[PDB]
């Protein structure tokens, strides 16, 4: 309803820095929870890394 | 004579300064609308200048009948002949 403006969050910007919020449990006795969500992170981070592109945690 | 043809001066300068007065408050309100509608979308200015022109007709109508009338006593004159 209003195109005039167009906030910073709905615009991309193609640049070399990217951020990520990792969600992690506090206690242990889980089978594999962990352990598959880190190797997914690793996984998605290291696309960046062979980019050029700097992290944020 | 001379009442009818002073007259006549002052009639021409009412009816052509009455309508230079209403013309430019009239469309500076009208203007100032298209500009804040160009400034909120630029993807719509070629349809909304040519918007602002079909009201520039029904705006400046009349003002025009007295510019013409005003013209037609400055040079001819029907309340001469009246006497």
């Amino acid at each position: 309803a209003n195109p005039e403006y167009r906030h910073p969050f709905m615009v991309e910007r193609e640049v070399k820095r990217v951020g990520y919020i990792v969600v992690s449990s506090d206690r242990g006795l889980c089978g594999g929870l962990n352990i598959n969500l880190f190797k997914s992170l690793v996984k998605d981070m290291s696309g960046y890394r062979e980019q050029g592109a700097e992290i944020d945690l | 004579m001379e009442t009818v043809v002073g007259l006549t001066a002052i009639a021409v300068a009412l009816l052509i300064g009455l309508g230079a007065l209403g013309t430019a408050i009239g469309f500076g309100l009208l203007g100032g609308k298209f500009l804040e509608g160009a400034a909120r979308q630029p993807e719509m200015v070629p349809m909304l200048q040519v918007k602002m022109f079909i009201v520039a007709g029904l705006l400046d109508a009349v003002t025009m009948i007295g510019v013409g009338i005003a013209l037609f006593f400055t040079f001819a004159n029907p309340f001469v002949g009246q006497i």
